[PDB]
């Protein structure tokens, strides 16, 4: 480097060019990778990241595992953005993505520091990935009957196989039925916001419920509200979008008056409006008052009057899941509040839950709309319980989308890569070395399994590979008992769309990632 | 190891006259800094366009006073800065300047100052030096521009580093207007003097 | 005896900081070595064997391309020579909206070659004269070049053809596809008048399921939700509005005044009783969609629930714009109901749901409008941005080409021919300004250099059997990339196409910026001080 | 930090085990790019200014700073090959670093490193028995051409390669020079005796190759001669000064008589001694001491050339040339004190001559023994250094293939047929001692992809095809002669390299694998490292 | 093991704990100290104290209340 008087780009600019640079992308993908090796399978574990305020948070979720990490490394972070794809579209398997890209470099980092053009590489990768999803999509599995029991099992399976690497996978059966019945309630759009989840402190997973209906916790009773009676047998339920309380008629309205008769009139009309609100509302019906607005206590001393219920300053989302569930309607006034905008539910009642009061609306028989409430011992036992439960609601929705399923635990991935080695075998022989390097590194995961749960993985390895060659394509990892199994016979299932679109972003990121030169690094403003 | 509860009991009424002198110089010391970090860390440690008037208002700026063009006035020590800040009237405004000669920007907004100071009597334009009030390095280096206002004993403007949006040959006007834009600047020739009991007069009685 | 004082004159008045440079060597060659570096440094992203740059600016932004405008644009150059061969890239950027790595490359190589003649002793007048000579030959040349034309823009496959070559540098792995979904976008656009308007293509990032899924939809894509319970419309008739779904108010100042006790009774009664038949007379026109560009009030959006309304809030009056475009609606300033004229008509508005994000899709189901959106789908944010600045790549080819018909081939065979045919030209004419001549021509060797560099061959090797081809007669002839070895094939016959348009242009520009950079004799910099932005 | 109460750090695991892997390949990678013939030399700053240009592994690992224990490891492994071969300190290093790579990544896979090293054992000695069997040649077959083939072979990659023809000449007729016989009738040939002097000035082509023997020296007084006709060369390990009497003697003086007298017996002292050594006819005087002016005088009086402070093995060896005895003092077995005419060397001629501006003794055909010494012409001091060190190499080189009589195909040959023969032989030895084997094999590989990516090369292809020769050679008995087939690295393609005269030592590849193959082993054996906070 | 004597560190940084003999210390000498403090104030023949406050104020206090005594010192 030879200073010349004035530089080219700004003092501090760092340049890295050629294979080092490229050796050192892969490098940190590798670790990256590494940070989440050890979350994968039914004997994976759990991370525990504490931030910079002292919040810490507990996952087995690869893609949270990631997030959470604050990673620099422009090639480093492409494998965080493919775990958020591989949650937003699919919702799991963002451990396998990961995996799999990582392992992709690694097999072709040896060709890579040889002098090996990157654009070779790249072309042998599209092409194996291409292969691949062709195969899946050919060897998977689809009962076209039509069945509601058949799709009943089949959904039960899929959410069982992705809760079993988990917190909450001894009492998988259990979460599992719940989900699966969760997402059946959803009409047909399966929106994510008509499954509230609900996390009350204490109590076993087991004591964990799915209501038919809505729940809610109180919120803000005002004085009187004691004196309501708090149990229903045929409710009538007012959705409102009303704030019921003595208030200015507008921001902006002024009242001018000169006499005292005239001061008198105007305080009796505030307070006949108010009255006059409220006795419409009572004289609709209705038994239960839900209102996204305050209520204020006048107002909840009237409805005690009259033994009927009022709930102020219920959330937005609260109010859309009690009008799917109920069916009515949030009516912003009371004037016309006829008897089709009203909510219909068999039992309300506001009941004690672990140190908290919860409303529950059940017995709704029409309901497009469910509600989770889980307990535990601790916010992130809650927040992992969570997260474990919205990835088995994704894999349902995607089984409700599409009934084709491949069995797991590296079954699928062997018989790819006895496929794809196979294929290899019949080509000239510089994309055969790089197509025997992508059927190798599709052994990862197995191999993943086995070293988290303490196997030797050698030996399962060469069992697996010998069976796929011999024939039998759902032979996998069986975890129990040491050796290998028929993962479709043990009921290991998995969506093919999740190794579909897992393959397809690690082969994305791998192709991304190798055919970078150089990297340029700007100073900080 | 015991006596926790120690009581310490005659000690202090006997040595509280050296006590007190202590924390004398420490609350002289105290006010000063407790003054010296209003401005420090919170911002430190980080074709009518075309105002032709502003040349008609620099050529009668050029023709302010006959008398002399007076000098700004130059702070000795952290002392007389507290007492010149905390005396004065407080219905007056006050703005301090912080220097160290050598870096660029400096006499032009001293000339600036001393513009400003001819034509607006109220104004108690005065200096300061950087390396008499003890700042910061991060000060001396890199926040050479520093026009503190003191309005009433607080700021009303806390204008550092004033350069970039004044360049390095600004005039008098250009800062002037610059002052104006926020609303810092409040809105004859005798001969000499006409100043000179009560008793006024009276007649006849 | 132990220091150098300042010579008397300007070396001593001078700014501090100041820094002047005079004479050859110490402004010309400099400013040739800086442009020299700038080129080195964008060179190996030349071609469908280009590598991308992990660019990072001073935000922390990543930037992963290998399009040569963006890297230059993320980079913060210094040096007043190349940001003005940045300034002449992003010209050609602007002008044509492919080539600048073309501009670059040729400026560097004509500033190489300046140099050196520099050195021989030749003077900088000369050779810029003889770069201007050479450059009227070349503009001369260049049209006896033209190998074949577009003579067709609505037909899918013919287009699609043509683009592959421009989004075949960018993307070289999978350009069929790209190349498939940009004909059918800009085949939707392009009404029989014969205007075409870039803007009108619009491309949509939805993360997720890799760039096979991507498609291209024949309407306008939102990334937003439904303010109403209202979902899904099948024969929709969008009333847009341009004022806030809320009944309209005073601008000076309005204060609601009351003196009996009536009037503050009845007032809300009024209010929400006008505001009711408002919406009432909206939806009484046979609207079932209303698309406002400011807020919608707790009233107007029960009212608008209670008669079956679709509500869609577009913040940006850009958005607003565009649907009334694609739609065929009027951006009514008032809440009064739409007339048949103004209502706009599209054939299905529904919520959806693509990954994880909920959209608002306005489809046509006939083949035509006046808007088309490309629908892209993908693993990575930066990968989406490739495929993004891609497609406007494809899509500012076409719009040169419905300017310009005529294409030239592509793959250093123009580049080898217009060489050949300067330097045969720069024999005949005698004086100095033959060197400069035969310079300008040899500079259109890096073309091909750089192609051959990058596929990985050598680049002695394909010059000189491009050089025997082209003496054989054949000018359509360029570099096989898929090849091991240096080999050479017809241009024509492979649709290796590009831009005659483009080539002009980028060599107007880069010969334009050369000459300019070798006029400046002194350099007189200020002190650098601050001003960030 | 914790309940382990140690001061200091502590890594454990697979975290280890990738430190000490990417601390040798960091070794490796420096070095990388200076092997074969397309490799380049490399510039050291010292940080002081001091500049040295090299292509020598060992100076390279040498003159760096290393903090890593494993790449202090590696370092020394490149300074024990450079001392007990002087060759392939390079590809040791290489081989050393790529062979730790590979176990790592196979213990990365739940294989216990004890089968690594066992396997890595197996695989070591299988691979020496392969080369001792099959891929020798016999010297004996060539005479002379192989001497110079393999000189020629080793001046390729260093700043000489190109002068080869001519500088492999000069080597091998200076090692035959020095050639001689001892006990047990093995002829061993002593290099480090072939003096070799750096002057800068003409071109390399003015390189000199001295029949006799060179001091960097000069006469002692401007007065001497500086050339005889015929030498008698006299070779004292004892300094001519005015005697001094020692510690235990003190002179003391009652009658002042005595004084001028014992002042005068103090320089007749050494007076009488010089007269006797030049009394029998010696004409050159070479001291390992000093000389004073007067003996200078005496000297130059005597017509007879001086040379004081000549180093001692520089009088060792010219002594040992010309047949002369090196005299510690005079003193006979009789208690006298006499020179003997008998323990003079003779020489031919000893002339002082002028080479840039600096001037040298150079004694010319030393009589009962032949001597060699080299002259080094370069552009300046950097490329004399550089010339030395390559100098150095080849004579080693051309030491090991006259002592030990067998010679190997170079340019990876041997690397492809070693990895050919053990990948089929792994599958008769274990069950991960086959891994451990085969992995010991693909890391052979690592010369030939080097050699081949340095010449920007096809480096898969060019494997490959090696690969595909040597599996024929292996498999078919009639294809025996493809053994030879190595890398052509001018042209990018195999060729025969014993048609080509590409040879090296087989002790080189030998022990070049031996030595890899512990320092692989050492390393590999660790899992744990505690480094204590130093006591500051 | 405790919390205090254990390999690992459960506390923030100026978090202290007293195991059993250390806590009943701590609590016999401040319940003594204030004991021995208060007394000599009882009885007909007790005497009285000066409660000089150390605040800007400085206020004097001469008492013999115990409960004044008491409630006007800086206990820790
Ligand atoms: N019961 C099981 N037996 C064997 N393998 C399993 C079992 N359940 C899940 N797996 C495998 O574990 C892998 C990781 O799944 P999991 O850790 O639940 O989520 P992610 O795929 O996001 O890591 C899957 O590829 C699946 O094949
Ligand atoms: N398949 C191909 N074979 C050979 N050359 C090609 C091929 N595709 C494109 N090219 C050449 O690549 C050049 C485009 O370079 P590009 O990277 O697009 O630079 P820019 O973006 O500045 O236009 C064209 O001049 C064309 O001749
Ligand atoms: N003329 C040649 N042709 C092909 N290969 C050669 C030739 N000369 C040397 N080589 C090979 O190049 C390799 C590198 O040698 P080099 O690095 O110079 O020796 P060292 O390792 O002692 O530094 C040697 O193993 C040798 O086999
Ligand atoms: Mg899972
Ligand atoms: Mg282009
Ligand atoms: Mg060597």
């Amino acid at each position: 480097m030879m200073p010349t008087p004035v530089i080219l780009l700004k003092e501090g600019t760092d340049s890295s060019q050629g294979i080092p640079q490229l050796v050192s992308n892969i490098s940190a993908c590798q670790v990256i990778a590494e940070a989440v090796r050890t979350t994968l399978g039914p004997r994976g574990m759990d991370k525990l990241i504490v931030d910079g305020r002292g919040k810490a948070t507990i996952s087995n979720d690869g893609a949270t595992i990631l997030k959470l990490l604050d990673v620099v490394h422009p090639a480093a972070k492409t494998l965080v953005d493919i775990a958020k794809s591989q949650d937003a579209e699919v919702g799991d398997g963002t451990t396998s993505v990961t995996l799999l890209a990582a392992e992709f470099l690694k097999q072709v980092k040896p060709y890579v520091e040889e002098g090996l053009h990157p654009q070779i590489i790249i072309r042998a990768f599209r092409t194996a990935t291409q292969l691949a999803v062709n195969k899946i999509k050919e060897i998977a599995v689809t009962v076209k009957k039509a069945d509601k029991v058949e799709q009943r099992k089949l959904l039960e399976k899929c959410a069982m196989t992705a809760l079993s690497s988990k917190l909450i996978s001894q009492q998988k059966a259990f979460f599992a039925k719940m989900v699966v019945d969760a997402v059946m309630m959803l009409d047909d759009l399966l929106q994510l916001k008509m499954i509230g989840i609900k996390k009350v402190q204490g109590g076993a997973l087991e004591d964990s419920q799915l209501v038919a209906g809505v729940a809610f916790k109180k919120t803000f009773s005002y004085a009187g509200f004691e004196m309501q009676p708090k149990k229903y047998h045929n409710p009538k339920i007012a959705l409102l979008n009303v704030e019921l309380e003595l208030k200015a008629e507008k921001d902006n309205a002024e009242i001018r008056v000169h006499t005292v008769e005239d001061y008198q009139a105007i305080v009796d009309a505030e307070w006949n409006i108010l009255y006059d609100k409220l006795e419409k509302i009572h004289h609709s019906g209705a038994k239960v008052v839900l209102s996204k607005l305050p209520i204020g206590d006048v107002a909840t001393q009237y409805f005690a009057d009259r033994d009927m219920f009022c709930a102020g300053r219920v959330p937005e989302e609260d109010l859309k899941r009690t009008m799917m569930a109920c069916g009515g309607s949030i009516q912003t006034s009371v004037n016309a509040l006829s008897a089709d905008v009203l909510g219909r539910c068999q039992v309300f009642e506001e009941t004690q839950i672990g140190g908290e009061r919860y409303n529950f609306f059940t017995g709704c028989p029409k309901a497009k709309t469910c509600t989770f409430i889980l307990r535990g011992g601790a916010e992130q036992f809650m927040e992992e319980t969570e997260r474990s439960l919205h990835d088995a609601i994704m894999i349902v929705r995607r089984a409700i989308k599409n009934d084709s399923v491949v069995a797991g635990g590296g079954a699928i991935e062997m018989e790819l890569s006895k496929y794809l080695r196979d294929y290899s075998r019949t080509i000239p022989g510089k994309q055969q070395l790089l197509i025997g390097a992508y059927a190798k590194a599709l052994e990862i995961i197995p191999r993943q399994l086995c070293d988290n749960a303490g196997f030797d993985a050698t030996n399962i390895l060469n069992k697996l590979r010998a069976r796929h060659a011999q024939g039998g394509t759902w032979y996998g990892v069986d975890i129990n008992n040491e050796d290998i199994a028929d993962n479709f016979e043990a009921f290991v299932w998995e969506p093919a769309m999740v190794r579909i679109n897992a393959l397809t972003a690690a082969s994305e990121a791998a192709c991304l990632i190798v055919s970078v030169d150089e990297t340029i690094k700007n100073p900080r403003s | 190891l015991a006596g926790e509860g120690i009581s310490v009991n005659t000690g202090p009424k006997g040595v509280i006259n050296d006590w007190r002198r202590f924390k004398q110089l420490e609350t002289e010391q105290r006010e000063e800094q407790c003054r010296e970090m209003e401005r420090l860390i919170k911002k430190l440690s980080m074709f009518l366009q075309q105002y032709r008037k502003q040349r008609m208002e620099e050529m009668r700026q050029q023709l302010h006073k006959g008398p002399q063009f007076k000098q700004v006035f130059e702070i000795s020590s952290g002392e007389g800065f507290l007492d010149m800040i905390d005396k004065e009237q407080k219905s007056i405004v006050i703005m301090v300047h912080i220097y160290e000669d050598g870096i660029p920007g400096t006499e032009a907004m001293n000339g600036c100052m001393i513009c400003l100071a001819a034509e607006y009597p109220a104004v108690k334009f005065c200096k300061v030096k950087s390396s008499v009030i003890g700042a910061s390095s991060q000060f001396t280096r890199n926040a050479l521009p520093a026009l503190l206002i003191y309005k009433g004993g607080e700021l009303i403007g806390n204008f550092v580093r004033v350069t970039d949006q004044l360049g390095d040959d600004f005039f008098a006007v250009d800062l002037e207007a610059f002052l104006q834009e926020f609303g810092l600047l409040p809105e004859v020739l005798t001969s000499v003097r006409n100043s000179a009991s009560e008793d006024s007069d009276l007649e006849i009685d | 005896a132990l220091h150098v004082p300042k010579a008397p004159g300007f070396a001593q008045m001078l700014k501090e900081g100041a820094k002047h440079f005079s004479g050859l060597e110490e402004a010309v060659y400099r400013n040739i070595q800086a442009c020299k570096e700038l080129a080195q440094t964008t060179r190996t992203a030349y071609g469908p064997n280009g590598m991308n740059k992990m660019v990072i600016n001073h935000l922390e932004k990543l930037f992963v391309t290998n399009d040569a405008a963006t890297i230059l644009r993320e980079l913060e150059v210094q040096h007043p020579a190349a940001k003005m061969i940045v300034m002449a890239s992003h010209m050609q950027e602007q002008e044509v909206g492919d080539g600048t790595n073309f501009v670059l490359v040729f400026a560097g190589a004509l500033l190489e070659l300046a140099e050196e003649l520099l050195r021989i002793g030749l003077s900088v007048s000369e050779v810029i004269e003889g770069y201007e000579i050479a450059c009227r030959k070349a503009h001369e040349i260049l049209p006896n070049l033209v190998c074949c034309s577009a003579k067709n823009l609505r037909d899918i496959d013919e287009v699609s053809s043509l683009l592959r070559t421009s989004i075949m540098s960018k993307q070289y792995g999978n350009e069929v596809f790209l190349a498939k979904l940009i004909a059918q976008a800009c085949v939707s656009i392009f009404p029989d008048s014969g205007h075409f308007n870039v803007d009108n293509i619009r491309v949509c990032k939805i993360l997720g399921s890799g760039i096979s899924s991507s498609s291209v939809l024949h309407g306008m894509v939102f990334k937003k939700e439904t303010e109403g319970d209202v979902t899904s419309v099948k024969d929709a008739k969008i009333a847009v509005y341009s004022c806030p779904f809320d009944g309209m108010i005073t601008e000076t100042k309005g204060t609601v005044l009351i003196k009996t006790a009536e009037e503050l009774m009845n007032f809300s009664k009024g209010e929400e009783n006008l505001m009711d038949a408002q919406v009432k007379a909206i939806a009484d026109t046979g609207a079932n969609v209303v698309v406002t560009g400011g807020k919608v009030a707790d009233m107007a959006l029960h009212y608008a629930n209670k008669y079956n309304i679709m509500l869609v809030r577009l913040n940006s009056k850009w958005d607003l714009r565009r649907l009334c475009k694609t739609v065929g609606a009027t951006a009514l300033p008032r809440l009064t109901p739409p007339v048949l004229e103004e209502m706009g008509h599209c054939d299905s508005v529904y919520l959806s749901e693509v990954g994880d994000t909920q959209v608002v899709v306005f489809k046509h189901e006939k083949e035509d409008g006046a808007i088309s959106t490309i629908v892209l789908r993908g693993s990575t944010d930066n990968l989406m941005d490739d495929i993004e600045r891609a497609v406007d790549d494809g899509v500012n080819t076409f719009k040169v080409l419905t300017r310009d018909k005529r294409l030239v081939p592509g793959g250093g065979a123009t580049e080898i021919e217009l060489a050949k045919q300067i330097t045969s030209y720069g024999e005949t004419c005698p004086g100095l300004e033959q060197y400069a001549i035969k310079k300008f021509a040899e500079a259109f060797e890096a073309i091909p250099r750089a192609l051959a560099e990058n596929s990985g061959v050598k680049a002695n090797e394909v010059i000189s059997k491009l050089y025997a081809v082209h003496q054989e007669g054949n000018k359509n002839v360029g570099l096989d990339i898929e090849a091991e070895v240096p080999a050479v094939k017809d241009m024509l016959e492979a649709g290796i196409l590009d831009t005659y348009l483009g080539k002009y242009w980028a060599i107007k520009l880069a010969t334009n910026a050369a000459v300019t950079v070798l006029r400046v004799d002194q350099i007189i910099m200020a002190k650098p001080a601050g001003g960030p932005k | 930090e914790g309940p382990l109460s140690v001061f200091g750090d502590r890594s454990t695991g697979e975290t280890i085990r990738s430190q000490n892997v990417m601390a040798a390949a960091s070794i490796a990678n420096i070095v990388k790019s200076s092997l074969g013939p397309v490799g380049l030399d490399k510039m050291l700053v010292d940080d002081i200014g001091d500049v040295t240009i090299t292509n020598d592994g060992a100076t390279i690992l040498k003159l760096l700073e290393v903090e890593h224990p494993a790449a202090k490891v590696l370092c020394e492994l490149a300074d024990l090959q450079d001392k007990e071969v002087g060759d392939g300190t390079t590809s040791v290093v290489i081989i050393a670093a790529e062979l730790l790579k590979n176990a790592d990544e196979l213990v990365k896979q739940k294989i216990h490193p004890t089968s690594v090293i066992s396997g890595y054992r197996l695989a070591c000695k299988e691979a020496v028995r392969y080369i001792n069997e099959n891929l020798i040649v016999n010297t004996d077959e060539l005479g002379r051409d192989c001497l110079i083939n393999a000189a020629k072979t080793s001046m390729s990659s260093k700043i000489i390669g190109i002068n080869g023809d001519f500088f492999a000449n000069m080597v091998v007729d200076a090692v035959l020079a020095i050639k001689y016989t001892d006990i047990r009738g093995q002829p061993r040939y002593p290099v480090n005796s072939v003096n070799i002097l750096k002057a800068h000035g003409r071109s390399q082509m003015e390189s000199m190759l001295i029949s006799g023997y060179a001091l960097n020296c000069v006469v002692g007084s401007q007065g001497m001669p500086k050339r005889i006709v015929n030498a008698k060369i006299a070779c004292l390990d004892f300094s001519l000064q005015k005697t001094k009497m020692k510690l235990g003697v003190q002179v003391v003086i009652t009658d002042p008589e005595k004084l001028d007298q014992i002042r005068q017996r103090e320089s007749d002292i050494t007076k009488e001694r010089i007269q006797k050594i030049l009394a029998t006819g010696a004409n050159v005087i070479l001291t390992t001491g000093g000389i004073d002016d007067m003996c200078l005088k005496y000297f130059v009086e005597a017509g007879a050339m001086a040379v004081r402070r000549v180093l001692k093995r520089d009088l060792k060896r010219i002594a040992k040339a010309s047949g002369a005895t090196i005299l510690s003092t005079l003193a006979n077995l009789e208690g006298e004190e006499t020179f003997e005419a008998a323990m003079l060397g003779q020489a031919e001629e000893v002339v002082q001559e002028r080479i840039c501006d600096d001037e040298l003794i150079l004694i010319k055909n030393t009589k009962a023994r032949t001597s060699a010494s080299i002259i080094l012409r370069g552009a300046n001091d950097f490329m004399c250094d550089e010339m030395e060190r390559s100098l150095h190499d080849a004579l080693c080189v051309v030491k090991r293939v006259l002592e030990s009589k067998s010679v190997v195909p170079g340019g990876g040959a041997v690397e492809a047929a070693l990895s050919i023969y053990l990948e089929n032989y792994a599958t008769s030895m274990g069950s991960r001692e086959q891994l451990a084997i085969a992995e010991f094999a693909r890391s052979l590989l690592v010369i030939p992809n080097t050699l081949a990516v340095n010449a920007a090369q096809d480096s898969t292809d060019l494997v490959a095809k090696l690969r595909a020769f040597h599996n024929e050679a292996q498999v078919n008995p009639e294809r025996k002669n493809l053994k030879w087939i190595g890398l052509d690295l001018s042209n990018g393609k195999p060729r025969d390299n014993k048609q080509a005269g590409v040879f090296e030592p087989t002790i080189v590849k030998v022990k070049s694998l031996k030595f890899a193959t512990e320092a692989a082993i050492t390393i590999l054996r660790i899992d744990d490292l505690i480094k204590l906070h130093p006591e500051s | 093991a405790s919390l205090s004597l254990a390999p690992v560190n459960i506390f923030k940084a100026g978090a202290d704990e007293e195991r059993a003999e250390t806590a009943r210390l701590t609590s016999f000498i401040g319940a003594i100290a204030i004991g021995d403090l208060v007394k000599s104030t009882l009885g007909p023949k007790g005497m009285d104290k000066i409660l000089l406050s150390s605040g800007r104020d400085a206020s004097l206090m001469v008492t013999n209340d115990g409960a004044t005594i008491l409630k006007n010192i800086g206990v820790d």
